Parts: structure tokens; C-alpha cells; sequence
């Protein structure tokens, strides 16, 4: 139903600054909770940062909080993260996804569509 | 000192789901004014949030109903194995029930079959058993409760093999008594079957409605 | 009549979780039967699902603390549109009563014997303490029983002797 398009990877020295970008479909955009996870190589797909329909309420994993900000913009169909403090552990294909959520300041961590995923590579 | 305040509402969200409640919202930005070097924060919310209606109901997965009760353990095309050493088969029925509007049907088999004798009706000889726990206070709530205990007259079931093993593919089946016997016994009493006793409950407490207690 | 609607019963503790807020009725939030609702900020969260009947709550402390007793626990009938096993409305509720012994005596006292003797003074000179000291043991207390007042007095000597 809806498509998801990740923009903004590639290769940054440790400590730098990267912000990632996810264009969903334009028509039924409010409906979706959206997060961001990533799967590192040889890992499991793991949560990042979590954003309601809102964009007034966020939710972060633990290993990226202080680090990383997720951000909506309900005007131009986007959201984003900011990731500051970059370290070779956060290397990994970064996924957008998005859920259904019936409320609009409800948080998910379980989602039924992903994009295809930019990659972030990050060099010490 | 400038004051801030709050721009044009966006578009509305499209209802997001298709069965019950769901929830609409509009967004709307302090773009047009914007608080410079310091002035309030735009006054109010940037968010309002408003219930859409769909008015059509949603689907919901059956449940399964308890067992029926055991059929008599008997054979087809035959007789009856009452008070003998033929093990026999017996079968039990459930029902699946509320499933509606599209929704997952009961997983599971409906049907249940164990492996039984029969002491349907069969003399047999009997024992008083020692005093059961000491029930409920019954009534709850109401005028005077009291326990109950009692000693019942517990048939002395015949030594079978509890485990029969057929060929065919080498089933080997868990064997369980069934029936409703006539245990005979000593009188103890002035009765056969069961002699119970009832004691009063002391220092009753009152029953408050939970919703009459919080408020 | 318009009422609040959430996304989410507990039945763990019977809240409410999950505001979608409110100004809706009770038939189109429980469409979705995994829904709730409630009235205000009051209580009573009943879920949108067919009407069944709760977990058994804890029992309460026994009545007394000593001998037979007697205990209390509900269960209370949850959902909407229908009706438990037993023609139970939707808000109704069944008890279960029971003797519960937390202990088995109950303190009754004992009284107190013949005084001793008065105790020397506590000091040779100037001022000092003289002590009198009895027992508890005519009759002796039983389980968890005890003397009603003191059992050491305490009063004043005066030597008259300079130091
Ligand atoms: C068939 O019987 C076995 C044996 O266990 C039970 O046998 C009865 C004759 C009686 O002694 C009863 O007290 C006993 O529990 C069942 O296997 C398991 O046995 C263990 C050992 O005690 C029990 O603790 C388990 O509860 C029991 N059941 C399990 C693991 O589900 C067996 O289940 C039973 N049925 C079938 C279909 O084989
Ligand atoms: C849209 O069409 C309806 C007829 C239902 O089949 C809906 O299914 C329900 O979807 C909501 C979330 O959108 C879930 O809460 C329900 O569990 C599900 O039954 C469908 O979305
Ligand atoms: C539980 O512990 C016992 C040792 C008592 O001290 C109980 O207190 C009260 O004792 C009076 C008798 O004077 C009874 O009337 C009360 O029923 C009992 O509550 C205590 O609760
Ligand atoms: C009894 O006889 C008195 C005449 C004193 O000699 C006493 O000793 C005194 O005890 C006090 C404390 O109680 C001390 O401060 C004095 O130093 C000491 O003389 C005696 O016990
Ligand atoms: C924004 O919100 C309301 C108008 O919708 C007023 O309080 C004020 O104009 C504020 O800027
Ligand atoms: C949004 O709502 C109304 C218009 O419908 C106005 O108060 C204002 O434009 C606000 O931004
Ligand atoms: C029937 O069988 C047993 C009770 O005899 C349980 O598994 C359950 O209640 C089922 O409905
Ligand atoms: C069949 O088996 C016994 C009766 O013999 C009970 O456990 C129950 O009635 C079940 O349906
Ligand atoms: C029960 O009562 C006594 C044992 O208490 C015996 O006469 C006999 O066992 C009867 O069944
Ligand atoms: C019940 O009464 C006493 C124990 O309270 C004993 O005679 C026996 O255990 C009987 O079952
Ligand atoms: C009932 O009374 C007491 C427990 O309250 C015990 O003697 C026994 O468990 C009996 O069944
Ligand atoms: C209370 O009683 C039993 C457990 O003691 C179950 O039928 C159920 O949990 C009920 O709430
Ligand atoms: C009441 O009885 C005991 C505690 O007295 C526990 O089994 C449980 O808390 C039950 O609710
Ligand atoms: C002890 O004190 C007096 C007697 O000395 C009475 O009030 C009572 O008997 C108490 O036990
Ligand atoms: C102690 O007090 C007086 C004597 O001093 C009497 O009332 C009684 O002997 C008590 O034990
Ligand atoms: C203390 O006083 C006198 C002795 O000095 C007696 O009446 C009795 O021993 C009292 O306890």
C-alpha cells in the first residue's frame, strides 16, 4: 500500500554527522506511525528511534538516545534522523518502516512495511 | 520580545482505520510570526486531535466453547463392557463459537477421543474416605454463612491394566475409568453415600461493591 | 450517549490505556472489540470484547488476627453487549468466602503477684533512686497476654549523708 524511499547514507569518519531522510507515500502519510531501525553485518535488525503520527511524541533505543534525534515533517511527506557522535558500531543499512497506529500519539516498534534501505558506513 | 503565533492548518488525516475508532489529526506551524529573541511560545498546541468513524464492525477470531460431555464407553455394533476387562473408546465435542466478520476460525481438533472401562451401574465394593477439605462459606454476602465438609462412600476400583497396548501401528493408550458406579458400604451415619456436616463461618465481613468502595 | 474511548484494557489491573479520546459513542468504539471506554475521569474501564468474567482478585487479610477468621475475594464481570455465565450484567460482581486462621490464640492476661522488697538506695550520699521491682506470673500470662500498668517502680531516697 505504501512505499518507502531512504536517502542520505554513506561513508563518514568517526564522530561525524549524518541525517537520513524517508519520503513515504503522499496520500495516506498521516496514517502511519514511522520509525527507523538497522542490521549491521552479522546482526539482527534492531530498533533505533521510533516517531507517532504526531511528531510531538519519540521514543529511542537506548545505544543511539542522546545521540540520535527523529523528526517529522507533516507538511512535505518526510521524516528524519539526525544522528550526531557517529561511531563504527552504527555501521549498518539503515531501514525506514512504517505501522499503523490507531492513535496519533502512539509509538510502535512492531511494523508491517520497509523500504529498501541506505547505507551508513562509518570509518575510524 | 516578539510575539509568536500560530500559522494555517494543514491537511487533515484520511480516517486510518477500516473497522471501529480510529483517530484523525491536523498539524499546524508557528512559522508566520515566530517568537524572536525570546516573547511566549505561539499560546495553545500545535497538534489537535480529533476521533473518526468508520460505523462498521470489526473482525473477531471464535473461541472455543468447553468440551461436551464423554459419550458412553461402549462398542459400535455390539453391546456393552459394563463391570468387565474390555478396555473400549468414548468421544467428546466442542464448539467453536463467536466467530464473526471475516474472523480466524478455531484452531484445533473438535473432536476428542480417550480410551476407557466402563462402570456404568456396576456393584462395587466401597470405603468411607476421611474428611474433605472444608468448602466455601456459602452464602457469600448473605444471611449466616457456613463450610461444609463430608465423607463419601469411594468405590474400590478394580485392578486393571491402566495401559492397553494395541498393534496396528503399535498405539499404546492411556486407559481411565468412567461411569457412575453403586458403591456399596457400611452404613455410618444412617447413610450409604455421603455423610456431611456444616459449621458457621466466624466474624463475617460485609460485601462493598468495588465500584461503590472507590467512590 | 457519547463516551471516552481507548485502544487498549489492561485486564492485569482493569484500566484504561491508550486514550483516543472522546465526544463518540459506545457502538462505534466497540466495534473493534479490543477497545475500552469509561466515563470521565471516574473509573469502571469496561472493553469492548463479549462479557466475560475477570481473574479471581487476591484474598483479603483475614477479618481477624487470631483463630477463625474469615476472607473475601471478587471477581468482577467485564465487557459490553451481552452477559456472563449466571445472568450476570456488566458491571456485577461474585464473592467467595472463606475461614482463614492467621493465628490461634487470642491474648487473654495475667495479674500481677505480691511486691518484692524495696531495692537499697542507689547512692550512699546526697540523693539516689530506690527501685521496686514484681512479677507477672499470678496467674502467668498465656500465648500472647501481658500485665496491665508496670512492673518496676521508681521512686526517690534520701540518705542524709554529705559527700
Ligand atoms: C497418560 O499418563 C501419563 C502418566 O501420568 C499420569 O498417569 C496416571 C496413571 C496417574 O498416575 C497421574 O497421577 C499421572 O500424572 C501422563 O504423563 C505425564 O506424567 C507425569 C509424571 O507424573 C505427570 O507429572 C504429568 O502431569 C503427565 N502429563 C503431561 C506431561 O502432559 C500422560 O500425559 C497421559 N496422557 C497421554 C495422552 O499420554
Ligand atoms: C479494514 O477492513 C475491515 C473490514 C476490517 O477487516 C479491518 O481489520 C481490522 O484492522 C484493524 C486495524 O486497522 C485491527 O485493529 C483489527 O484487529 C482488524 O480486524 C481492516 O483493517
Ligand atoms: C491481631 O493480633 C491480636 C494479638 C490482637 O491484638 C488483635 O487485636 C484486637 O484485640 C481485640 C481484643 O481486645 C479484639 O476485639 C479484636 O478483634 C482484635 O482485632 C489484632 O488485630
Ligand atoms: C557511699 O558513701 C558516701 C559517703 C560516698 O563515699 C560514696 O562514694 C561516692 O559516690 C559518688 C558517685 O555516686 C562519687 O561522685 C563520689 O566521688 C564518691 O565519694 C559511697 O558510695
Ligand atoms: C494560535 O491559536 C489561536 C488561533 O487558532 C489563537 O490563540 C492565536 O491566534 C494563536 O496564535
Ligand atoms: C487553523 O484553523 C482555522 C482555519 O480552519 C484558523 O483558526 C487558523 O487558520 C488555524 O491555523
Ligand atoms: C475441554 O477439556 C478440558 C477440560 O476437561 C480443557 O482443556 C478445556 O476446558 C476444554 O474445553
Ligand atoms: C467425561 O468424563 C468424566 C465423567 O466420567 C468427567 O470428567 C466429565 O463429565 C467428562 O465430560
Ligand atoms: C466406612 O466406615 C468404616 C471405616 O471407618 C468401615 O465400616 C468401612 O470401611 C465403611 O466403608
Ligand atoms: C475427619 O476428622 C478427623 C480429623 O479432623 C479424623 O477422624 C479423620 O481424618 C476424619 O477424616
Ligand atoms: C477445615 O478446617 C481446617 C482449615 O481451616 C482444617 O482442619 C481442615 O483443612 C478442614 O478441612
Ligand atoms: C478464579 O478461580 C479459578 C482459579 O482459582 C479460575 O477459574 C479463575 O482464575 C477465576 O478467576
Ligand atoms: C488467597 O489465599 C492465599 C493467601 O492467603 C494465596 O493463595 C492467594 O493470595 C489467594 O488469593
Ligand atoms: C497488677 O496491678 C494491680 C495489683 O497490684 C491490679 O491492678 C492488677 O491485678 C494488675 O494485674
Ligand atoms: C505492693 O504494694 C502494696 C504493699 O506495698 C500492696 O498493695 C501489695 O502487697 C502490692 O503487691
Ligand atoms: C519496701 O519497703 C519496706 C521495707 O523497707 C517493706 O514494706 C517492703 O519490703 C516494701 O517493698
Amino acid at each position: 500500500q505504501v512505499q518507502l524511499v531512504e536517502s542520505g547514507g554513506g561513508l563518514v569518519q568517526a564522530g561525524g554527522s549524518l541525517r537520513l531522510s524517508c519520503a513515504a507515500s503522499e496520500r495516506t502519510f498521516t496514517i502511519y506511525a514511522m520509525g527507523w531501525f538497522r542490521q549491521a553485518p552479522g546482526k539482527e535488525r534492531e530498533f533505533v528511534a521510533a516517531i507517532s503520527r504526531s511528531g510531538e511524541n519519540t521514543d529511542y533505543a537506548d545505544s543511539v538516545k542522546g545521540r540520535f534525534t527523529i523528526s517529522r515533517d507533516n507538511n512535505k511527506n518526510t521524516i528524519s534522523l539526525q544522528m550526531n557522535s557517529l561511531k563504527p558500531e552504527d555501521t549498518a543499512v539503515y531501514y525506514c518502516a512504517a505501522g499503523r497506529a490507531i492513535l496519533v500519539h502512539t509509538t510502535k516498534k512492531e511494523y508491517d512495511h520497509w523500504g529498501q534501505g541506505t547505507q551508513v558506513t562509518v570509518s575510524s | 520580545g516578539v510575539a509568536g503565533g500560530w500559522g494555517p492548518w494543514g491537511p487533515v488525516s484520511p480516517c486510518p482505520v477500516t473497522c471501529g475508532l480510529g483517530q484523525t489529526m491536523e498539524q499546524r506551524t508557528c512559522n508566520h510570526p515566530v517568537p524572536q529573541h525570546g516573547g511566549p511560545f505561539c499560546a495553545g498546541d500545535a497538534t489537535r486531535t480529533h476521533i473518526c468513524n468508520t460505523a462498521v464492525p470489526c473482525p473477531v477470531d471464535g473461541e472455543w466453547d468447553s468440551w461436551g460431555e464423554w459419550s458412553p464407553c461402549i462398542r459400535r455394533n455390539m453391546k456393552s463392557i459394563s463391570c468387565q476387562e474390555i478396555p473400549g473408546q468414548q468421544s467428546r465435542g466442542r464448539t467453536c463459537r463467536g466467530r464473526k466478520f471475516d474472523g480466524h476460525r478455531c484452531a484445533g481438533q473438535q473432536q476428542d477421543i480417550r480410551h476407557c472401562y466402563s462402570i456404568q451401574h456396576c456393584p462395587l465394593k466401597g470405603s468411607w474416605s476421611e474428611w474433605s477439605t472444608w468448602g466455601l462459606c456459602m452464602p457469600p454476602c448473605g444471611p449466616n454463612p457456613t463450610r461444609a465438609r463430608q465423607r463419601l462412600c469411594t468405590p474400590l476400583l478394580p485392578k486393571y491394566p491402566p495401559t492397553v497396548s494395541m498393534v496396528e501401528g503399535q498405539g499404546e493408550k492411556n486407559v481411565t475409568f468412567w461411569g457412575r458406579p453403586l458403591p456399596r458400604c457400611e452404613e455410618l451415619q444412617g447413610q450409604k453415600l455421603v455423610v456431611e456436616e456444616k459449621r458457621p463461618c466466624l466474624h463475617v465481613p460485609a460485601c462493598k461493591d468495588p465500584e461503590e468502595e472507590e467512590l | 450517549d457519547p463516551v471516552l474511548c481507548f485502544t487498549q484494557y489492561e485486564e492485569s489491573s482493569g484500566k484504561c490505556k491508550g486514550l483516543l479520546g472522546g465526544g463518540v459513542s459506545v457502538e462505534d468504539c466497540c466495534l473493534n472489540t479490543a477497545f475500552a471506554y469509561q466515563k470521565r475521569s471516574g473509573g469502571l474501564c469496561q472493553p469492548c470484547r463479549s462479557p466475560r468474567w475477570s481473574l479471581w482478585s487476591t484474598w483479603a487479610p483475614c477479618s481477624v488476627t487470631c483463630s477463625e477468621g474469615s476472607q473475601l475475594r471478587y471477581r468482577r464481570c467485564v465487557g459490553w453487549n451481552g452477559q456472563c455465565s449466571g445472568k450476570v450484567a456488566p458491571g456485577t460482581l461474585e464473592w467467595q468466602l472463606q475461614a482463614c486462621e492467621d493465628q490461634q490464640c487470642c491474648p487473654e492476661m495475667g495479674g500481677w503477684s505480691g511486691w518484692g522488697p524495696w531495692e537499697p538506695c542507689s547512692v550512699t550520699c546526697s540523693k539516689g533512686t530506690r527501685t521496686r521491682r514484681r512479677a507477672c506470673n499470678h496467674p502467668a500470662p498465656k500465648c500472647g497476654g501481658h500485665c496491665p500498668g508496670q512492673a518496676q517502680e521508681s521512686e526517690a531516697c534520701d540518705t542524709q549523708q554529705v559527700c
